[PDB]
């Protein structure tokens, strides 16, 4: 009985952390576009700093 | 050798040539910019990242 509560509390915790892989890919994902406008600001910038 | 009005005739071309010269001046435009004008700062032109 305690292997099977250990068990099936472990297969949860790996649904959980699955959940938590998937969060930090949202926000990797959202941080990569913040990244791409970042590197269009940057090269703008050089283009106006041009007198 | 020369009498009054081939001088005049003369300061005449000398006018207009000074007049083409100011012209040039007021006029050579890039941009917006009157480059070669009297009101022409230097200007930056950055050249790299890192300002």
């Amino acid at each position: 009985n305690r292997f099977t509560a250990n068990v099936r509390g472990l297969t949860q915790a790996a649904r959980n952390a699955n959940d938590g892989i998937s969060l930090a890919q949202t926000t990797e994902g959202a941080a990569s576009e913040v990244n791409t406008h970042l590197q269009r600001i940057r090269e703008l910038t050089v283009q106006a700093s041009n007198g | 050798s020369y009498s009054q009005e081939q001088l005049d005739s003369v300061q005449g071309e000398i006018n207009q040539r000074l007049a083409d010269i100011d012209r040039i001046s007021e006029q050579t435009d890039f941009n917006g910019v009157k480059v070669l004008s009297d009101s022409a700062k230097p200007l930056t032109l950055q050249v790299g990242a890192n300002d």
